[PDB]
């Protein structure tokens, strides 16, 4: 049960089409609302220690 | 949640080629079967109305029948009719003779097994099974007596699902066939036990919507079919597709049916306009919800400014605000407020769905369960009176072999129907 | 009960802690000899995962407590 | 000092959404579960406890199950973004929904999802070292939430015992109202929250519509807007739990300090500087301004007007940049005022709380960055005009048995319509008689 | 140190394939049995030795018998891929099969073919030098399997004697059915199996199905998953004896420890980490987690819930990173239990065994890798309702004589039917007397 | 483990014709004799039905017999006709005349020596016999006389072994000739005491399987004996590839037969379906489980509707899960409860093998023993008591030499075969 290169090409249609979903016309507001934002986010430790 | 569909008669196999057309160019598949969408969206509800073949295909859930099978050549010959499962195909050799006696007795007990047969064989492969859906006329032969026995078989034999019709009714104005108020009253005896829910619609409020509204110059049956298919298919939206308030068939009954008689409903479907008027205005929610709640644009001949509203639901389809829903259906029972049954709070239910159809921005349907609907009934009752007591056309049924005292009970329960809308008409609060 | 308030059995549910000696009774062909009989599964029309299925295989599911307020059932318990 | 999230029906997860973006936001793990390092010398810090558990390798899961009989929704989060965030067990759904009906919820077909539930919360609470509450998230309107949220505190209450179980409810509004039958289950919803949970916070949509029109500038707010703000909400109450202060609260001291009496458990909740990034940059945010904006009546996420009732007790979190003396006299200042009463057998009317973490600003919200805040939880008598309007729809649709057969259909006897509202008629009675100053000496 | 293998049937065949795939590749055994040209010995230490010897030249052979009637799935053995691997003296197969009989196994064609493995097995066991017991692996419901069985069981304890026979049984599922006339075959069965085995295992397929349904994520599984789950079991089982550990069992010891009375050997089977690779980095394994997992019904390998009956005694083997600290804290945990009971005259229930060796992971296996496991096997009285059933199928079915002139024409008399029905009524009544406490009987 | 074949008169000869085809082509075997195949998976048991002449050839284990020669020059003059042994062809002079009594007696027991020692001569040569298979019209003379005479014989010569039988039943609806009823009810009734199992074909049922599912234009006689050669060449197949749950011809007769007399059984063959529809459906087990089951599928003219399972047998070819063969008879068995004989506990075995049939990725064959197949012997014994009781026909056997108190005892034993049948339909627990 190895893989071919025309099953490498297959699944990796598949990645695409799963990536290009949510596109203009078909987007819902958890798509355009609930994104991927951690490195624009300010990060503060200062005030948070290890218990003992 | 898989629907299961029936397909009866000229009427409904001409209105079904119409909505599976619909249908399948929402989900992208080919006339010739395939897929050939362009979102995962598309393809991850498709279960609901089609099974799927091997190598891409999908086939739809639908079973088609005629007693003489030169409809059932039409619609195979139609240009998506190729889609159809041959086997899916179930006809006789002779006639209903536009009888609702021979369409229930004699040919309809010759085919009614073999079409009993393929809906089970259909239900039991569902996973979990949701209502059926049944398109027919009542004016007619075959579609009113037959379609009501396999309703009653269906009903014995699966009572917990959902039974639902789209009916086609007599207009006040002009009678397509002489014998039609025997048929439409043995048609609602039969609904009124039987069914869950039931929509109406009159061929006389689809010209009025396309000749006042539309302004169209050469209406045609595919036009009529046309905006029937665009609010059925509106109708299960919500079932298929994300939504920030989800909503299903059971949930619309629950909402809009007080009590368990009470299940006819008013039609309406909003962002009507015609090529050259639209430069003009722009979609917003306050332009559906006006032409939403305005009589021009209901499929149905008695208006509600003669009723009072029970109950109303409407489905949103787009990307929308909350505010504009909520704060609208306020303000319509606020400002209207002796339309509206005053013992209940509140008589709207609203549900919001993210994909439109395609080519507009926005979209609701209405479904409204509205007092006035009993002048419809009375309207036949009388016409039903008028030909029994001189019998008219009686020895047609007798000679099929019905006893007399089917069309008194008959009369007798539509009377009944009657009485009780216009009771609760007059209800108060005391 | 007490006054003003409804307990949870006026609604129907009891919640004390089961009887655990019954519990740990098996369940053999004596015990079925006793009462009822037939220690087959009994069969359904329903599909598996469904609530008839539970309802008439399963006995926490087809179980029911009295309903009604203490003052006027006779409660005999 | 763990806590475990209850997510039921549609809002509940879809207020859960919003309340995991933001925790893991707030605490820094990325959408995979991964912490990313900042120093390479020092210890890892550990804060994140009350809500993730690590595993040996270092990934972060959250305490949390989602609970829903319809799949679309779980099946949008199972296909979202936070995928691997997830256990995938954790993530519960039904084959159908409980149509609107309480009934059929408690019945029919939460009795079937009830126990993979069950199992769920009870793996969780064995992976636990100290434990201080269940925190419930539904509305009381929809079928399932109501039906499924009482068969399971029940259940909980039984196994779990004197654990504590707070509620963040969404009752139905006094006039934007989303379903007929919404009485039927705000009614039937009354006993399970009434005995069977310690405080019981109520939210009303067009409230915090309200809120988001006047004081943010929002034209056309929409649901993710809503569960922003309970979101944050929520992180200031459970500050407290997690990071330095001056002056921490448990959660056992909320229900000491605000439950005079066993069933007087329903609390108003209020959050004052709710302010658009274009005003911020104009104004101070002293101290004693947000104090004042708590009981102005503009703040409160409840429908509900406290001028027209008593304080019992008032409980005060003040997170950010604060000093205790000027907390001190904020509220001196506010016992000073008129228009605030509270009842004469409560002379000690305030808690406070005081911790040092301001809150966090997410990259797509709408509140402005601000250096300190308060938040506002308070008990009063106002609260018995939500329910009076309650029961007066329920008089109106009952007198006529409107829709009943659904009800009796699905397994219920008539008799619990009856019994539910004199069970909700003593409650008024009882805010009635709390309330009533004790002007008679024998 | 040494143990024999004894392989019937179809599932007995099936099943050796994947225990000796795991046994060969856990030693590291090649597959024909050779060693690299340039060796001198193929490994540098004895501990095959348990299960494999080695000729001089160091070649391995298997120390394994496969009996079958029918010859294919032996002929499919000869010409795999172990094929080098076993003596072809060993791989027995008969003309045709005993056609779902009983009475056609034991009376008229087993009893030609027994004589010939019993000479395989002796020539077996003259090149032993310290033997403790043998392993037996076969299906109760099929004809040669039972009959078979039971007549070699019969032999070999007369001509063995105290030495230990432990079998591993896959009794018939509750619902699911493969053939009409499983109850009077497994009667019969059981019947002999009192009298001459001193612990049987028993193995339900719909047990295993569930367990690779929810733990596992396969849709569509066949035997083979089925078989390499009970590969592991058994390799778990006997690990005891192959590698170090703190708490060595001998085989002899299960035997002592699980049994109080002469027919009270029938024991349950479960195990901890069946889990899925998607599964396994989303949590934490720890002793206490996988204690806790073993006496859950959905960790069993058997279709019966313990929590109907009482305990006697349960035996624990844990294998990997554990110490002994933690399990006496688990165990000590699960004794604290309600849902767990034993029988008042049984004070001190447990043995345990403790062994540093992890579970081995097969090329193409399903489960994920772990550093630790334990399995559990376990006698109660839960077991009397599998009984109560298959009897009331055989009365069900014997009441009209339904299928009895095939038994009596193959060799046997109409009176063991109701020889054996007695039997089992009275094994029922000796599960009921057991299970009374003795604070009642004063 | 080898199967000896006998085919025996016209309709017997050409099915072998056919099945003969499908085995060779299932093996690589061409039609001069020589092996062709590309795997040893084909090599590993064609002992079973062949047998191997020097250099190269194989030769099949069958014996002809007819009274006319007509058949072999039928045989003859097909395609694979050249690979059969010409000592193996038996024939006489003159035919049967449609006359039992002829068939059996006169010509019969003329020729009945010499085929006894050419299937002695086969038999003997195997190193373990397995069961005979036998294919013949019960409504003919020789086929009907010969065939049961062979039966008996054989039956004496080897008891231990395993009878089977093919047969074909005169339908009540077409006939070729007009003696039918008599050469059937002395054919039933040395079936009954002679066979372990056999099965029974409607010529009706397979033209309504051509016309309805296949859809053909111009059915032939071939593609009857296609079908028909299908379901024979299918029940061997675990016997000669390797599977997942070996099963042998034995161990279904020890699941199917409650009582020795209860040995008539029901045939199915599942993947069935027209080139039209052909585009239309993916094949599963769930669907090769439904066709299974539908009676359309079953080559009586009996319909399971009428009477009750006692036991049944599916036996699947392909690569699939055990998983879902076991919980299909789970749920087909929960279902239809009503339809199963309920003093036995569970009534399917299933059983798996690896290797399909050239050319389907899955196949499964159904065998089923039901009550309601009593309703075909009524129908001939009321044929033959509307000819009896006017002597009809009577001196042709007469002259021949028969008792007409054999006609009596025949029916009569037909008479108790159905009153068994019958009692065990509407038994009951108590
Ligand atoms: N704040 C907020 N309220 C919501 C949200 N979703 C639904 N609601 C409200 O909650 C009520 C509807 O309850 P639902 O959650 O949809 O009911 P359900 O749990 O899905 O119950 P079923 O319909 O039977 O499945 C209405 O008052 C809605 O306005 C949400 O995401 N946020
Ligand atoms: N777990 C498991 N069960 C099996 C396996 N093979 C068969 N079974 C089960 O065992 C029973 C059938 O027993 P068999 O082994 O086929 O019987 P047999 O030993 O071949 O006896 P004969 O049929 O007379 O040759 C059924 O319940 C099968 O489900 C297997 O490989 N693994
Ligand atoms: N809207 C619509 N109505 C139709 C169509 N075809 C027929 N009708 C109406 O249905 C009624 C005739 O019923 P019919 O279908 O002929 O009954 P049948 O003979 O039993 O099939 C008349 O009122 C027609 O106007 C159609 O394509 N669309
Ligand atoms: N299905 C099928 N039926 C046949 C075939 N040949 C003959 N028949 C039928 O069998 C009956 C004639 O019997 P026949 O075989 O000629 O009897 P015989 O003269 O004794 O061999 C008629 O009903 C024929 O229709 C055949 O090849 N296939
Ligand atoms: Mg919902
Ligand atoms: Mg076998
Ligand atoms: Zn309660
Ligand atoms: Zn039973
Ligand atoms: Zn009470």
């Amino acid at each position: 049960h190895t893989l071919t290169p025309v099953h490498e090409e297959t699944v990796l249609s598949q990645t695409q089409r799963h990536l290009n979903r949510h596109n203009g016309k078909w987007a819902t507001e958890y798509s355009v609302s609930y994104k991927d934002s951690f490195d624009e986010a300010e990060v503060n430790k200062a005030y948070s220690k290890r218990s003992i | 949640r898989e629907i299961v569909c029936v397909q009866a008669g000229q009427c409904g196999n001409q209105i079904g080629s119409k909505f599976w057309e619909v249908i399948s160019d929402e989900h992208g598949v080919d006339p010739t079967g395939t897929y050939q969408g362009d979102s995962d969206l598309q393809l991850e509800r498709i279960n609901v109305y089609f099974d799927e073949a091997t190598g891409g295909r999908y086939v739809p859930r639908s079973v088609l029948i005629d007693l003489e099978p030169g409809t059932m050549d039409s619609v195979r010959a139609g240009p998506y009719g190729q889609i159809f499962r041959p086997d899916n195909f179930i006809f006789g050799q002779s006639g209903a003779g536009n009888n609702w006696a021979k369409g229930h007795y004699t040919e309809g007990a010759e085919l009614i097994d073999s079409v009993l047969d393929v809906c089970c064989k259909e239900a039991e492969s569902c996973d979990c099974l949701q209502g059926f859906q049944i398109c027919h006329s009542l004016g007619g032969g075959t579609g009113s007596g037959m379609g009501t026995l396999l309703i009653s078989k269906l009903r014995e034999q699966y009572p917990d699902r959902i039974m639902m019709t789209f009916s086609i009714i007599p207009s006040p104005k002009v009678s397509d066939t002489v014998v039609e108020p025997y048929n439409t009253t043995l048609s609602v005896h039969q609904l009124v036990e039987n069914s869950d829910e039931s929509m109406c619609i009159d061929n006389e409020a689809l010209y009025d919507i396309c000749f006042r509204t539309l302004k169209l110059t050469t209406p045609t049956f595919g036009d009529l079919n046309h905006l029937v298919s665009a609010v059925v298919s509106g109708v299960t939206c919500c079932l298929r597709f994300p939504g920030q308030l989800n909503s299903d068939l059971r949930k619309l009954a629950v909402n809009l049916v007080p009590f368990p008689r009470l299940h006819f409903f008013m039609m309406g479907f909003a962002p009507l306009t015609s090529r050259g008027s639209q430069q003009y205005r722009g979609l917003s929610v306050p332009e559906l919800t006006q032409q939403m709640f305005d009589a021009k644009n209901m499929m149905q001949a008695a208006d509600p400014r003669h009723g009072r509203y029970l109950t109303a639901s409407a489905l949103f389809r787009g990307r929308m605000s909350t505010k504009e829903v909520d704060e609208q259906m306020l303000n319509v029972q606020n400002k209207n407020s002796s339309y509206f049954i005053e013992w209940i709070p509140n008589n709207i239910k609203s549900s919001v769905c993210d994909i439109p159809p395609k080519g507009l921005k926005m979209a609701v349907t209405f479904i409204g369960n509205n007092t006035c609907i009993q002048e419809m009934f009375r309207r036949v009752g009388e016409q039903f009176t008028l030909m029994f007591r001189r019998k008219a056309f009686l020895h047609w049924y007798t000679g099929e072999g019905m006893d007399e005292m089917e069309f008194t009970e008959a009369e007798s329960n539509m009377n009944d129907l009657v009485s009780e809308y216009q009771q609760y008409q007059d209800a108060t609060i005391e | 009960h007490d006054k003003k308030y409804h307990h949870c059995d006026c609604y129907g549910h009891p919640l004390g802690l089961p009887n655990y000696k019954v519990l740990a009774q098996p369940r053999t062909n004596n015990y079925y000899n006793a009462t009822g009989g037939c220690p087959c599964i009994p069969r359904s029309a329903a599909h598996p995962g469904s609530w008839r299925n539970k309802r008439e295989q399963l006995r926490s599911t087809a179980n029911h407590f009295p309903f009604g307020c203490t003052k006027k059932r006779p409660g005999t318990t | 000092r763990e806590a475990i999230c209850i997510h039921i029906g549609q809002a509940g997860c879809q207020v859960g959404n919003a309340c995991w973006e933001l925790f893991c936001l707030e605490h820094g793990i990325q959408p995979d579960g991964a912490m990313p390092s900042d120093k390479t010398i020092g210890v890892e810090d550990d804060a994140f406890n009350t809500f993730f558990s690590e595993t040996g390798a270092g990934k972060h899961v959250p305490r949390a199950v989602f609970l829903d009989l319809e799949p679309t929704v779980v099946d949008e989060v199972r296909t979202g973004t936070y995928r691997q965030l997830f256990h995938p067990e954790q993530l519960i759904s039904g084959k159908e929904d409980a149509a609107n009906n309480y009934a059929r919820g408690h019945y029919t077909i939460g009795k079937e999802i009830v126990d993979l539930c069950l199992d769920r919360i009870r793996k969780l609470a064995d992976n636990c070292t100290g434990l201080q509450g269940f925190l419930v998230y539904h509305a009381v309107g929809g079928g399932t939430g109501s039906g499924l949220g009482a068969l399971l505190l029940e259940r909980l209450s039984v196994d779990y015992g004197k654990k504590s179980k707070l509620g963040y409810t969404v009752y139905p509004s006094p006039q934007v109202s989303t379903a007929v039958v919404e009485p039927y289950n705000s009614v039937l919803s009354t006993h399970s929250l009434l005995e069977h949970t310690d405080v019981a916070a109520m939210l009303d949509n067009e409230a915090i519509y309200d809120l988001t029109r006047r004081n943010l500038d929002i034209e056309r707010p929409t649901y993710t807007n809503l569960n922003r703000l309970i979101g944050q909400v929520v992180s200031s109450l459970t500050a407290s739990l997690r990071f330095d202060g001056a002056l921490n609260v448990d959660l056992t001291e909320f229900q000491t300090n605000l439950v005079p009496y066993p069933r007087i458990h329903f609390v108003l909740t209020s959050y004052a500087p709710v302010i658009s990034a274009e005003k911020a940059y104009h104004e101070q945010l002293s101290v004693s301004e947000i104090s004042n904006a708590v009981f102005e009546p503009a703040s409160m996420m409840t429908k509900c007007d406290p001028r027209h009732g008593k304080y019992m007790a008032c409980c005060l979190m003040y997170r950010g940049d604060v000093v205790p003396k000027d907390v001190n006299a904020a509220v001196a200042t506010i016992k000073t005022k008129r228009t605030i009463q509270f009842v004469d057998w409560s002379p000690t009317g305030f808690k406070c709380g005081i911790n040092y973490q301001p809150p966090t600003v997410v990259p797509g919200g709408d509140l402005a960055k601000v250096q300190r805040a308060v938040c506002m939880i308070a008990n009063s008598t106002a609260i018995a005009e939500v329910f009076a309007r309650i029961d007066h729809k329920f008089d109106l649709m009952y007198s006529k048995r409107a829709f009943v057969h659904w009800y009796v259909g699905e397994g219920m006897e008539e008799g619990e319509f009856s019994e539910a509202r004199e069970d909700l008629a003593a409650l008024e009675k009882d805010y009635e008689e709390v309330g009533a100053e004790s002007a008679d000496m024998d």
